[PDB]
């Protein structure tokens, strides 16, 4: 198990994607925002929906 | 462009993410966007290039 900082491991998830590293860094607080969200979303689904 | 920026301490160089072979930073493997005030974990460093010292030779 070789540890890179978060935000860099998602940058290379983007290089994965097609889309350039730096769109994440320009961007990081806009994604992590996303991110929290639809983890937030999913808590709602589950506990509501039958 | 491809590899990650490490430093050993007091250096930055560039490498390939899978086998440690590491490279001076320089213009012709890393691309450049915008300034640097919207990227959180910035270090300050020098990026060679390769055509300024053939120029300076001028
Ligand atoms: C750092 O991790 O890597 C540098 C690679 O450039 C190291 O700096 C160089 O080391 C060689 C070998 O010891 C010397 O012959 C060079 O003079 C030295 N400097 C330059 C500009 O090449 O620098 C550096 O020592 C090393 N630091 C540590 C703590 O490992
Ligand atoms: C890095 O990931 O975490 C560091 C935590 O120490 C961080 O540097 C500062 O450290 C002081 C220690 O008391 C904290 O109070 C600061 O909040 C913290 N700064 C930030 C911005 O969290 O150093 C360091 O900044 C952080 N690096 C990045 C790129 O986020
Ligand atoms: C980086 O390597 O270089 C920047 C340019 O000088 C450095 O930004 C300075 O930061 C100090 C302290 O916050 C300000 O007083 C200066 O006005 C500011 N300079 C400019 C031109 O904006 O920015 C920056 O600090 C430095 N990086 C580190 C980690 O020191």
């Amino acid at each position: 198990a070789l540890q890179i900082p978060f935000a860099m491991q998602m940058a290379y998830r983007f290089n994965g994607i097609g889309v350039t590293q730096n769109v994440l860094y320009e961007n990081q607080k806009l994604i992590a925002n996303q991110f929290n969200s639809a983890i937030g979303k999913i808590q709602d689904s589950l506990s509501s929906t039958a | 462009r491809e590899g990650v920026f490490v430093s050993n301490g007091t250096h930055w160089f560039v490498t390939q993410r899978n086998f440690y072979e590491p490279q001076i930073i320089t213009t012709d493997n890393t691309f450049v966007s915008g300034n640097c005030d919207v990227v959180i974990g910035i270090v300050n460093n020098t990026v060679y290039d390769p055509l300024q010292p053939e120029l300076d030779s001028f």
